[PDB]
């Protein structure tokens, strides 16, 4: 939301100094002259910058800062002196930074100078190349700092590389003149023997390594995984790396960004990846709800190649319909709250299917109308208004 | 073949090459079967005729002969559709060609070719001729790299050596013509003389080279008249092969003994016989030098003593199979120049890039499973631009 708004119009400036922001058509000196979208993005950027301050100075020290502010205010709140002490209930920026420096011993003045006083987000364009001879991974990260909403980042940058030997984090120093970052790569001895490949968490899984390159061990790369800067990343992986990142990652933001990047690769391996995500309980439900729409877009792009039925129809009849009647939907029992959301989002994406004539097929429209006719809600303890409203959608 | 040589020519050189004296007859004799008949038919016609007649003028059976003859003579451009009348110049020359307008020599040719082959091989005693040496060096079968030291023999040299005399001489003359064009000698004038044989400064030099090769011999202190030898127009065996890789060759000329020693170990040399052994060492030595088992087998078969001709096959299966297996035992490294890309993103997009390097001729190896295309540095400035254009198209 904030990178869309700041690249759209100028930027949000937390803590201006009194104009400080002349790129935008109102004055930021008073709350009653702000646009309402600017007020909403102001609150949004403020809580993300506080998450960044928690990233630099750990969460227990952050809660100690907040407790110190509240305790000064509550010793202030019981005095009777007319504001000799009632102004300890008012916080400022300098007092907040001083309380942070009191509890931690680190000051955050570079982070405050970059993300508060400066009003911009950063844009990262990354592309890699694997050097087989020296066994290194040559990243190439360049910033677009000449757009109207952007600024230049010179700090450190975390990158997480999943190779066959596991998941390794690397810190890159991205100075102004930097372009190529050579990080080292590990072995490929988990392709010699079939062993399980260890993940970002402690677990390990069986991966189908037939799509991987023979010479490179690395399975996927993620630039800034923890969202530790206010950034927009445009990484150029290969399509099998996006499919491996969709399947076997233990991070929901990486599964979402792989869904978002698989729309450019309409190959049938990506259809298999999104269909395996859709069938998979123990995936987070908002990833499967995105995989519905991604599968609809991919299915629209590979018409005159699609083999069987329309997308997600057989999957809907496998998950939510009767075993004896495929075209009759099961009676509504909405007590699971994840297959309820997936059931009410799957025909909405299924209706975006189009034939070679650019008209929605009469197999999906008839399916949606049979979902509407055979709807029986006399048996669940929950209402049907959102599911029926999504059927109209 | 001569058909290949003449097919590899332009119309402008072809019509000029169709000289009055002989060319119209020498090229006629090339016509394998039927095109002779059609040439005779429409030798007397001044009016072109429709192609359908020629098409239907051969029965349904054996039509492939009709199409192949028509294609061959279309390549030779003997006629033109003109809408199939023959070329007027060829018609006139052919009408003028059709009722219009030694024992010591063969030995000389044999001896001259034998001494030429002796020089080709590392024979201490051989005929000396700087022009012949440089001609053989530039023919592609010899490389010197050091004028002071005598030139060595390249890999193609051994293969050329093991060929039979007819094909050997024919290929040598083909290379002679190809290098004649490079050195600037007119190709048509020299070529017409070869055709005239089977019935200027450049002419004198060419005849001198032919005499050095032994095809012709003036015999009169280099007079205008010449008496071509048998080889100019265009024998029993002596080797006996045992089942224990033993060769008994009734050879008196050192050339045959040298040729056998090229791929066999010599044991004894009698006045009218020589004993050699075909061992792994000798055979693999020849294979490394460049020969392949096919040349050795063909050489032994062609120089097969009459005694072993009765048995079928002439060459024992054990010897032939052993030679072939010995050659197979060796498989060898290669050399090329290339550059490789990576991170090709979409699959259907990588298939379009494969056709760019294949049409230009800079593609070496492709990989659709990993997306891995090797591009030679000679055309690197053209593939990258195409890739950039594709990216721009998105």
């Amino acid at each position: 939301k904030i990178v869309a708004y700041e690249l759209k119009t100028g930027g949000v400036l937390l803590h201006p100094i009194f104009n400080p922001a002349s790129h935008l058509h109102f004055s930021i000196k008073h709350p009653h002259t702000l646009s309402w979208e600017y007020y909403s993005m102001f609150q949004c950027k403020a809580h993300l910058v506080m998450r960044l301050i928690e990233n630099r100075i750990s969460m227990e020290f952050m809660l100690q800062v907040f407790n110190k502010l509240l305790s000064l205010a509550s010793t202030a709140s019981s005095q009777k002196f007319q504001s000799h002490m009632w102004s300890q209930m008012l916080v400022s920026t300098s007092g907040f930074l001083k309380s942070i420096s009191n509890v931690s011993g680190k000051d955050i003045q570079p982070l405050i100078k970059q993300w508060v006083d400066q009003s911009g987000v950063v844009k990262f364009y990354g592309s890699f190349a694997f050097n087989r001879k020296r066994n290194v991974l040559e990243l190439e990260i360049k910033q677009d700092y000449t757009s109207p909403g952007t600024q230049k980042y010179v700090g450190p940058l975390k990158v997480t590389v999943q190779e066959l030997d596991g998941s390794f984090n690397h810190t890159l120093q991205i100075e102004e003149n930097s372009l190529k970052h050579d990080i080292p790569c590990h072995s490929k001895s988990r392709r010699n023997k079939k062993k399980k490949i260890p993940l970002m968490n402690g677990e390990e899984v069986d991966m189908d390594l037939s799509a991987m390159d023979a010479d490179s061990p690395l399975l996927w790369i993620r630039i800034d995984p923890d969202m530790s800067v206010l950034r927009k990343v445009e990484f150029e992986q290969a399509d099998f790396m996006w499919q491996y990142q969709l399947r076997y990652e233990r991070d929901v933001v990486a599964q979402q960004e792989s869904i978002l990047a698989l729309e450019k690769f309409p190959t049938p391996a990506s259809r298999l990846a999104l269909t395996d995500i859709l069938e998979q309980e123990q995936c987070f439900y908002r990833v499967r709800m995105s995989a519905c729409f991604c599968l609809a877009k991919i299915a629209n792009s590979m018409v005159s190649t699609w083999t069987g039925p329309p997308a997600m129809k057989s999957l809907f009849t496998r998950m939510f319909c009767c075993k004896s009647c495929p075209n009759i939907v099961k009676t509504n029992n909405f007590m699971s709250f994840q297959s309820y959301f997936l059931q009410k989002t799957m025909p909405v994406a299924m209706a975006l299917l189009r034939d070679v004539h650019n008209l929605c097929p009469k197999e999906v429209l008839t399916f949606i109308l049979d979902l509407i006719k055979y709807n029986d809600n006399r048996k669940n303890k929950f209402s049907d208004n959102y599911y029926r409203a999504e059927m109209i959608d | 073949n001569l058909q290949e040589f003449l097919g590899g020519l332009s119309p402008g050189v072809l019509d000029r090459l169709y000289g009055h004296p002989a060319t119209c007859l020498a090229v006629f004799r090339e016509l394998p079967s039927l095109a002779k008949n059609w040439v005779m038919r429409m030798l007397f016609l001044e009016q072109p005729l429709p192609q359908a007649a020629v098409a239907l003028w051969v029965k349904k059976e054996f039509s492939k002969a009709q199409e192949e003859s028509t294609g061959l003579l279309s390549g030779l451009r003997i006629w033109h559709t003109q809408l199939l009348i023959l070329n007027p110049i060829f018609r006139q020359n052919l009408r003028i060609a059709l009722l219009g307008g030694v024992p010591s020599l063969d030995k000389y040719a044999e001896e001259r070719w034998e001494v030429v082959l002796h020089f080709m091989v590392g024979s201490p005693s051989a005929a000396v001729s700087q022009d012949l040496a440089q001609l053989l060096s530039q023919a592609g079968l010899m490389k010197s790299t050091e004028p002071g030291e005598p030139p060595c023999i390249t890999s193609a040299g051994f293969q050329f050596l093991l060929l039979d005399t007819p094909a050997q001489l024919w290929y040598f003359m083909l290379q002679y013509l190809q290098t004649a064009q490079s050195r600037g000698m007119d190709l048509v004038e020299i070529l017409s003389f070869l055709f005239q044989l089977s019935f200027s400064d450049s002419l004198l030099n060419f005849l001198q080279h032919l005499r050095e090769f032994g095809l012709v011999f003036q015999r009169k202190r280099k007079s205008r008249r010449y008496y071509p030898t048998r080889l100019a127009i265009n024998q029993p065996g002596f080797i006996v092969v045992e089942t224990n890789y033993r060769l008994y060759a009734y050879t008196e000329s050192e050339l045959q003994i040298a040729l056998i020693a090229l791929f066999s170990e010599m044991l004894y040399r009698f006045p009218n016989m020589v004993v050699a052994q075909v061992t792994r060492e000798s055979v693999q030595q020849a294979i490394a030098s460049g020969i392949t088992a096919q040349q050795i087998i063909h050489f032994l078969r062609t120089r097969a003593h009459p005694v072993m001709l009765k048995q079928t096959p002439v060459l024992p299966p054990t010897i032939t199979d052993q030679i072939r297996l010995w050659e197979l035992e060796r498989d060898r490294l290669r050399f090329t120049e290339g550059v490789l890309y990576n991170q090709f993103l979409s699959q259907v997009d990588f298939e379009l890039l494969l056709a760019h390097a294949r049409e230009l001729g800079v593609l070496v190896f492709e990989n659709s499973a990993k997306r891995l295309m090797v591009v030679t540095p000679a055309g690197h400035s053209d593939v990258k631009r195409f890739w950039k254009r594709q990216k721009h198209s998105s």
